């Protein structure tokens, strides 16, 4: 009855093909990057 | 001096050749402008 433990160990790289099905089928998307840092103060230029 | 009229050796280009056939008014020199310019520096794209 040890085999369960044996098989369900030994047959796991199904996992990986299982996986990728999920994969194709899920939806993707991408981030572009943040523009960080503390940003220069520039206002107004002094006007009359 | 305007012919047969008042004016003797008045100063100031009238309004009738200031051209003088000359082909154009060539006139050379720099300028620095400092305007507020758009840009997101290199980031706003894909991370890869």
């Amino acid at each position: 009855a040890s085999l369960i433990y044996r098989q369900l160990l030994t047959n796991s790289y199904t996992v990986d093909l299982s996986d990728e099905i999920q994969e194709i089928g899920s939806t993707k998307s991408q981030n572009v990057t943040i523009n960080p840092g503390p940003f220069a103060q520039t206002g107004y230029a002094p006007v009359n | 001096k305007l012919t047969r009229t008042r004016l003797d050796r008045l100063y100031g280009l009238p309004a009738a050749d200031p051209n003088n056939g000359k082909e154009y008014y060539e006139i050379a020199g720099r300028f620095s402008l400092i305007s507020l310019v758009p840009s997101n520096d290199d980031y706003q794209t894909p991370i890869a």
